């Protein structure tokens, strides 16, 4: 219990550390730190297939993407530190203003059966993993010219 | 005196900021187009996570489908978006000086 | 007529009348009734009640206006370069002076409303005439000849507009119908409904 | 439906024909095989306007009969 | 509550779309094959099927022609407006089959 | 020319019109998701 | 020769009035960004709102165009100081 | 100047005149395709370079 | 296994072509007539209705003027996005298609943009990118709440029609128009502005995702009209039409008038296709007529239907806005009509290849008489 407080509590500030480092090679960290906090969360849940999905497809895949693009488009914004008081706890006010107060449900925790999910992605609900792999097409097609 | 409820409350409010962070913390915080894409990601997972946590509450694949179909397409938006941006700079002309940026 | 001997048109007894008959043997009806909120915030009995139940909606666009000059602002000054003065102390009266002057003139325009409509004891065109002219001389005091003239004539027009449109139109056209036969001819020989169409449901959104 | 939808096809056929040669800098005489394709088309294809709105006023009536309305057997003659 | 037991290799699965109505006709076969149907497609389906195909091998030879490959452009465009046809055909047949559209000729010609 | 056959014929032409644009406004909702308003509608849903 | 209309004022005071326009130009998008983040919250609070009477609606309309700024005013006028 | 401008000229207009049709047909090809192959984001333009004068695949790309 | 077959046999359709298109590339043939058929083809197995075969109607005249192989491709990923957005019953299947035609205008939008024209238009994909990340988000995360608290997905509330109302384009969400619209090719442009919109009518109409505000619908004809009155440049005052337009037909659309909308969107890709694909005057300037509502052209009969069911419902403030904004946008269409023919000399590119361009003009004079019995 105290292990599911303290990873669903350090989302927050691993989200709050991606858009105040004034660095992009450093919030490219963050957010891969953030991203194995959300698969720590979704094995409270009972995910293990689903956390293990979030972790090769983001951490494993996009984020390579988004670290070569920043090599390639690397840019001086070292240009001066505007993280004045004011401003900090400003953004804090409005995340708090925006999380507050909002409809609570019990934590749940459900155990997940790849078995019924693929059986269920492959003839039940087929006409979903179809269209996703025309979208995939699309962004490979698109992507490459 | 439930923990379960406090636990459902402190992740209500922890997705939420995620959330929040996500959509308004590179705008607020002006930086560049690759970190207004990669918060985009973030608010993405959030709702993904989510629409994970209500299947668990509900005992249903309604959910668990609708986060995979999210995480192709913000996958896939993600990819056709940094070539757009890499395609940016390339095209930029020497006067110009933060290109990315143009939050500023 | 189409004749240049006898007037055109025609005209109606007053003594006779003709019985009123259902448009359809079954009614149903997909528009909901006003809610107790509505006729809440509609009630002038109470001036000062009245006054406070509509001005949210005046600060608010108050609100909108200061918020988008106060960006206008913002998205100007430079973030690169640090600056000596305080950019809320620049932006805060921008939006405090606009949400207080717009309420300011909200609420002259809701309790001139409340308070002509309970001393005429009458629901009437010249409440809101009243009430928008004393709302567009407020909006004139110190400001140049032709706006003396013009502010008081724009804000009156405004409610008699809101009322012509809003209220008048609306019970004008009740009756019409446009299914089976025309309100006025039932006499005519056209197909007639069990049933009224439902084009919708009730809205909930 | 309409009792004049052919003559009125083949005269829009002219229409295309002759607004073709037009805009493109020609007379109106030039290119004579557009002007007969243009009329036989354009006449086969007012004809099949008219009767698939007939198609779909038919339809309609049925729908609003099985609904409640008392069409009677002269408004059911308006329906062709 | 308890677990109920899973046989993995029995486990119930479905195909994605499905038609809600119960048969208006007689039902014919219950399940058709693809075979089945295309056995019973209809003679005037079959002419529309060749005339088809001739039509759509005249347009892709005509439209393959301003790019200088007329024959691989005609016969693909036959072979693809051909099946989509008749693969429309076998769906109707098969529904005939199956009771919801109308069968009087197919139960007279199959018993 | 007979005038009155004229008149009244024109006559009946409009007077049918306006019957047949009066039934042509009585329409219902034809959402798919509206069974209760249709529910007299043959329809099949194939989903 | 042709009658003209006279346009008041001097030729280099009006063009210095008109060079005011010639400001660093932010882009859009930021303004756009925050528009329609909260007009999106801006449309689900609006269902909640409570029902106005449309004389209140009007007025308050009236007030908003008033009190609206076009963005080249803002433009012309913005000065970098306290 | 002038005339030896004119004899440059008259070298040019003898060039253009004296070609024969079949290569002047294929002259107007190539000039055709030339402005359809403006377009570089077409499939064929990542398949491979083509020769300027002659729009003719010279090498992969 | 009969009723999958019916939507598979799309995909092996669209499938196969792609795969004889790659094998058959080459430079003889760069504007590739024969696959634009076949696409044209294979798109006719998808139509079931009315509405979709308006859809192909739309899909197939779009097709013929766009230019190669891939671009074609894109425009049927669009067409089988659309034709999915006409089925989605509930919050998946509205978010799966849309925004998969999100990414096939990102696709068509880089892929038809010169070397010099590179960092406008990529800037505006990028500006529009990521306001469609903001809306697509915002749906995703109320979508997640409503899925917990009901248990159940369902396509009827107001979640989606925000959602919808940014895929229309009306009163705070139509700034994504504008800036990606602008710097796109015309065609571009043209196809999904008009397009786009049939679907998500489809899913308004048919699922009852209606709302009882007209702040909206008035909030886009007013500043449409206003701001179309006051733009100088040609592309936006063409792109602000399409949002005044839009804001009255989604008032319409609300109070369930599902037939008149479903002429008007294609009345209106009929008189937007001429001006838009501007080779001659005269074809622009009867577009421009037809867009105006004018009425010896088939657009009469369009905004015809929106106002006549306007009357209907008897909302006075609406018809009364209505009046007045129509003729603040008059004006703008006067301008375009004063540009063409009086005001200066005015040269043009000789792009002969108006494959529909004669018969939309041809369709918008003659097709008053025909249409008439619809107002
Ligand atoms: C109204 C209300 C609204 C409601 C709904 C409205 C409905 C909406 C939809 C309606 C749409 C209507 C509007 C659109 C109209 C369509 C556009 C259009 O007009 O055509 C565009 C298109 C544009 O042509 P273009 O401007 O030259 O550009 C194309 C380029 O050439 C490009 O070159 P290319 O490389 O692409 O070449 C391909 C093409 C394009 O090539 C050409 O077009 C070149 C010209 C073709 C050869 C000339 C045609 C010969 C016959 C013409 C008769 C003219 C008579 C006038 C003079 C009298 C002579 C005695 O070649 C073809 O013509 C293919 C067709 C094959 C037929 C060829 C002729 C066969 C021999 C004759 C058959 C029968 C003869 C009997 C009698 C003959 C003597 C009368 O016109 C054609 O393609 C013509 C195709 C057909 C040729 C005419 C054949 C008619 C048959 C003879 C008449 C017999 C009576 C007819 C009834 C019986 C039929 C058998
Ligand atoms: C079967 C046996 C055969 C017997 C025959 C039976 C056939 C039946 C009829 C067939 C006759 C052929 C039709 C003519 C086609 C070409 C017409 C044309 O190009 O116009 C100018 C053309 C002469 O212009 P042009 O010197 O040759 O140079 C034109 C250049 O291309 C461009 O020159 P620009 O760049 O210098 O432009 C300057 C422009 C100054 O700029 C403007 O003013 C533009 C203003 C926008 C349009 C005007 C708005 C108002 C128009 C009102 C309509 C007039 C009738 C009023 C009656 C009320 C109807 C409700 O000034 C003008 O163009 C002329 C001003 C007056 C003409 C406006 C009327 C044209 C309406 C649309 C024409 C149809 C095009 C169809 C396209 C076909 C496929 C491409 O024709 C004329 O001599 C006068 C116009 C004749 C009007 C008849 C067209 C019917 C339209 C009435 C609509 C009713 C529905 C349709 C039913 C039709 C009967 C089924
Ligand atoms: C931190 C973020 C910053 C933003 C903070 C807020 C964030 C948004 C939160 C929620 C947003 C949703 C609600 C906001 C309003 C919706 C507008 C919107 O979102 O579009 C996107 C818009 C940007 O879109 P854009 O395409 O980039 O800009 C187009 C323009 O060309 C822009 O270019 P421009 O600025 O250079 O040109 C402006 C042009 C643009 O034109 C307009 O503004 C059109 C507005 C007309 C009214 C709009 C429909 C009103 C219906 C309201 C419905 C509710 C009431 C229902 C009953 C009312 C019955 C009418 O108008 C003018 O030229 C200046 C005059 C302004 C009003 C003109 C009418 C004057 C009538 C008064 C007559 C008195 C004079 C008599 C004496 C004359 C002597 C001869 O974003 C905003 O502007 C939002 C700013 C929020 C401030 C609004 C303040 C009041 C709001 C409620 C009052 C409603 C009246 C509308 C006032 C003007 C609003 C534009
Ligand atoms: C030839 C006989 C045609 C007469 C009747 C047609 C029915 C039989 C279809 C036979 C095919 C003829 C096509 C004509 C219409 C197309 C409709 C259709 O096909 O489906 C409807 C039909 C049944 O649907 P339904 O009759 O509409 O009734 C269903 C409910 O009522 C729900 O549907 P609903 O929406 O109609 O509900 C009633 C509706 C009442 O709605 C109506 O009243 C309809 C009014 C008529 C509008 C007509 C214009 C529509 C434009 C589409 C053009 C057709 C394109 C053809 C595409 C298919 C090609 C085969 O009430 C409403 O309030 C809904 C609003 C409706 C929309 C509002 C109407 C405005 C339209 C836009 C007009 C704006 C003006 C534009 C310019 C016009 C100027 C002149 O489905 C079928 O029978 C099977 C479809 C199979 C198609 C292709 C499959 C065969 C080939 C498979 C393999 C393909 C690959 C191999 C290729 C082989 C060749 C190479
Ligand atoms: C635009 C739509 C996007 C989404 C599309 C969703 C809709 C498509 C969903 C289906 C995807 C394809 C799945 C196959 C479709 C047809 C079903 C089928 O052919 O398989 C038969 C399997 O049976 C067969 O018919 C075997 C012959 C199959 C021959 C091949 C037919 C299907 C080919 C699929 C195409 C894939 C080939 C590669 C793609 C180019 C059905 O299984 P059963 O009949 O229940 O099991 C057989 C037991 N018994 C017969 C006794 C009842
Ligand atoms: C009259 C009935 C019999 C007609 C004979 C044709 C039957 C042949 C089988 C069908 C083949 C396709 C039909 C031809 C239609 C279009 C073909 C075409 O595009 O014509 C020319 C060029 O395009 C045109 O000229 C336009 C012609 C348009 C159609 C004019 C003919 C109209 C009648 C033919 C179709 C009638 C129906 C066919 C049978 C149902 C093709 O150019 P090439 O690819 O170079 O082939 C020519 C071979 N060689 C040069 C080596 C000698
Ligand atoms: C009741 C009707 C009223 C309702 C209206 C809606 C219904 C529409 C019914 C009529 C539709 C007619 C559409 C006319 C389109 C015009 C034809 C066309 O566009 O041809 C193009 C085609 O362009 C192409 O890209 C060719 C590729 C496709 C070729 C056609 C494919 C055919 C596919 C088969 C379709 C059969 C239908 C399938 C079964 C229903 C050629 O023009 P370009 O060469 O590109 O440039 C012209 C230059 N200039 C005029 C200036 C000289
Ligand atoms: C588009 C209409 C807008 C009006 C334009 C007028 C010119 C604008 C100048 C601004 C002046 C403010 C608007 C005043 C107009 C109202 C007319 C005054 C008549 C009047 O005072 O009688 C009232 C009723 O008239 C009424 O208040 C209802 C009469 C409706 C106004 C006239 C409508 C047709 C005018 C169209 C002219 C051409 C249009 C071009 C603008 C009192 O009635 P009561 O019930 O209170 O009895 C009293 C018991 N206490």
């Amino acid at each position: 219990m105290l292990l599911i407080y303290i990873m669903l509590s350090n989302i927050v500030v691993l989200a709050l550390s991606v858009v105040l480092t004034s660095s992009p090679f450093m919030a490219l960290m963050y957010s891969i730190l953030l991203y194995l906090n959300v698969q720590t969360i979704l094995w409270s849940l009972g995910y293990d297939f689903m956390a293990l999905i979030y972790a090769l497809v983001y951490v494993g895949a996009l984020a390579v993407l988004f670290l070569f693009v920043v090599m390639m488009v690397r840019i001086q914004v070292s240009t001066l530190s505007t993280k004045t008081i004011q401003s900090v706890l400003s953004w804090l006010a409005i995340i708090l203003i925006f999380s507050y107060g909002d409809v609570s449900f019990s934590f749940p925790c459900g155990a997940e059966s790849l078995l019924n999910f693929g059986t269920q992605l492959y003839s039940s609900c087929s006409d979903l993993t179809l269209l996703n792999s025309l979208a995939l097409t699309i962004a490979l097609f698109g992507s490459l010219v | 005196h439930n923990d379960a409820e406090f636990l459902g409350a402190v992740y209500n409010f922890s997705i939420r900021s995620v959330f929040i962070t996500g959509i308004l913390g590179a705008v607020y915080w002006r930086r560049n187009l690759i970190t207004m894409l990669l918060c985009s990601e973030i608010a993405f997972i959030a709702c993904s996570v989510n629409f994970l946590y209500a299947s668990a509450y509900l005992n249903d694949m309604a959910g668990m489908l609708f986060s995979i179909t999210i995480t192709t397409i913000s996958a896939c938006e993600t990819a056709l978006g940094l070539a757009l941006c890499v395609g940016y700079f390339q095209s930029r002309a020497a006067n110009e000086v933060e290109a990315l940026n143009l939050l500023k | 007529t189409f004749n240049y001997v006898i007037p055109y048109g025609g005209s109606s007894s007053y003594t006779i009348n003709n019985e009123p008959v259902k448009a359809e043997e079954v009614t149903v009806d997909f528009s909901k009734e006003p809610s107790a909120s509505s006729l809440k915030l509609a009630d002038k009995s109470d001036w000062i009640a009245y006054t406070f139940n509509n001005v949210p909606l005046m600060a608010t666009v108050g609100l909108l206006a200061g918020a988008h000059e106060a960006f206008l602002h913002y998205e100007r000054t430079p973030i690169y370069g640090k600056r000596t003065y305080n950019i809320i102390k620049k932006l805060a009266p921008i939006v405090i002076n606009k949400t207080a002057y717009a309420t300011l003139l909200g609420a002259i325009f809701c309790a001139t409303d409340a308070l002509y409509e309970n001393y005429s004891g009458k629901k009437s065109y010249t409440s809101g005439m009243v009430a928008g002219a004393a709302t567009g001389a407020v909006f004139a005091i110190g400001r140049p000849l032709p706006q003396p003239l013009v502010w008081p004539l724009v804000f009156a027009a405004a409610p008699v507009i809101a009322d012509l449109f809003g209220e008048v139109y609306p019970e004008s056209m009740k009756s019409a119908r446009g299914y089976g036969t025309p309100y006025g001819f039932e006499n005519l020989d056209d197909a007639v409904p069990t049933r009224n169409p439902i084009r919708r449901n009730p809205h909930h959104y | 439906g309409w009792e004049y939808a052919g003559t009125y096809g083949a005269l829009c056929g002219m229409v295309y024909a002759i607004g073709s040669n037009v805009i493109s800098g020609r007379a109106w005489f030039r290119r004579p095989w557009v002007h007969v394709t243009s009329v036989t088309l354009s006449y086969l294809g007012s004809k099949l306007l008219d009767e698939v709105q007939d198609t779909y006023y038919l339809e309609h009536l049925k729908r609003v009969e099985r609904k409640g309305l008392q069409v009677t057997e002269e408004h059911k003659k308006l329906f062709s | 509550t308890w677990p109920k037991p899973i046989n993995p290799y029995d486990v119930p699965s479905s195909p994605a779309y499905h038609r809600l109505q119960e048969p208006s006709y007689p039902v014919i076969d219950k399940d058709p094959d693809f075979w089945t149907a295309v056995s019973n497609v209809r003679k005037e389906e079959w002419g529309t099927t060749a005339a088809v195909a001739a039509g759509t091998f005249v347009m892709g030879y005509y439209l393959g022609a301003k790019g200088h490959t007329g024959k691989a452009s005609a016969y693909f465009t036959s072979f693809l407006a051909t099946k989509s046809i008749t693969l429309y055909h076998a769906y109707n047949s098969a529904d005939r089959l199956m009771g919801f559209k109308e069968n009087s000729r197919e139960v007279v010609k199959n018993v | 020319v007979d005038s009155q056959a004229e008149w009244y014929a024109e006559y009946d032409k409009l007077e049918k019109a306006r019957q047949k644009r009066r039934i042509w406004k009585w329409r219902d909702s034809d959402s798919r998701d509206e069974y209760a308003i249709n529910a007299e509608e043959p329809v099949i849903y194939i989903r | 020769d042709e009658p003209k209309h006279q346009i008041p004022g001097n030729a280099l005071d009006n063009w210095a009035f008109l060079r005011t326009y010639a400001k660093p130009l932010p882009d859009m998008i930021h303004y756009y960004y925050y528009v329609y983040l909260f007009g999106f919250f801006f449309v689900y609070k609006v269902a909640d709102f409570p029902e106005y009477s449309p004389r209140v609606l009007v007025m308050a309309a009236l007030i908003g165009s008033l009190f609206y700024v076009r963005r080249d005013w803002v433009h012309r006028e913005f000065k970098d100081s306290p | 100047s002038s005339a030896n401008n004119y004899d440059l000229l008259g070298q040019q207009h003898k060039f253009e005149n004296s070609k024969v049709f079949e290569e002047m047909l294929v002259e107007e090809e190539i000039a055709k395709d030339r402005e359809l192959l403006e377009d570089k984001n077409l499939a064929v333009h990542q398949l491979y370079i083509f020769d300027p004068q002659t729009q003719l695949a010279a090498r992969p790309r | 296994m009969w009723e999958n077959l019916w939507y598979l046999d799309i995909l092996i359709n669209v499938l196969i072509i792609t795969i004889f298109g790659l094998i058959s590339c080459s430079s003889s043939a760069t504007k590739s007539y024969d696959l634009k058929g076949c696409f044209i083809i294979s798109m006719v197995g998808g139509v079931y209705d009315i509405p979709s075969a308006i859809l192909w109607c739309l899909a197939s005249l779009s097709i013929l003027n766009f230019n190669g192989f891939f671009a074609s491709l894109f425009l049927v990923f669009t067409w089988i996005s659309n034709l999915f957005a006409m089925q989605s019953l509930n919050f998946l299947g509205i978010y799966l298609a849309f925004e998969m035609q999100s990414l096939c205008l990102l696709v068509l939008g880089k892929i038809t943009a010169n070397e010099n024209q590179r960092w406008f238009a990529y800037r505006g994909l990028l500006k529009y990118l990521v306001l469609s990340l903001i809306a697509g988000s915002i749906f995703i995360f109320h979508a997640s709440s409503s899925y917990l608290q009901s248990g159940v997905m369902i396509s009827d509330s107001l979640v989606t029609y925000v959602f919808l109302l940014f895929k229309l384009g009306v009163a705070p969400f139509h700034m994504y128009t504008l800036e990606l619209f602008s710097v796109v090719s015309r065609h571009v442009a043209f196809v999904f502005s008009t397009l786009p919109k049939l679907s998500v009518l489809y899913l308004i109409s048919n699922s009852n995702i209606g709302s009882e505000c007209v702040w909206w619908g008035l909030i886009s004809l007013w500043l449409g009209s206003i701001s179309q009155y006051q733009s100088v440049f040609v592309r936006s005052i063409l792109l602000y039409s399409s949002v005044a337009e839009i804001g009255l037909v989604l008032l319409v659309l609300q109070e369930g008038f599902s037939w008149e909308a479903f002429s008007w969107v294609s009345i209106y890709f009929l008189s937007l296709s001429g001006v838009w694909h501007a080779n001659s005057k005269f074809v622009s300037a009867i577009s421009v007529a037809s867009i105006a509502g004018l009425p010896p052209f088939l657009g009469f009969i369009g905004k015809a239907q929106i106002l006549k069911s306007l009357v209907s419902i008897n909302l006075g403030i609406l018809i009364f806005s209505s009046i007045l904004a129509a003729t603040i946008s008059f004006i703008g269409y006067l301008r375009l009509i004063r540009l063409m023919y009086l005001v200066s000399p005015v040269k043009w590119k000789n792009n002969k290849d108006s494959s529909f361009i004669n018969w939309s003009t041809w369709m918008l004079t003659v097709g008053t008489l025909p249409m008439v019995y619809s107002v």
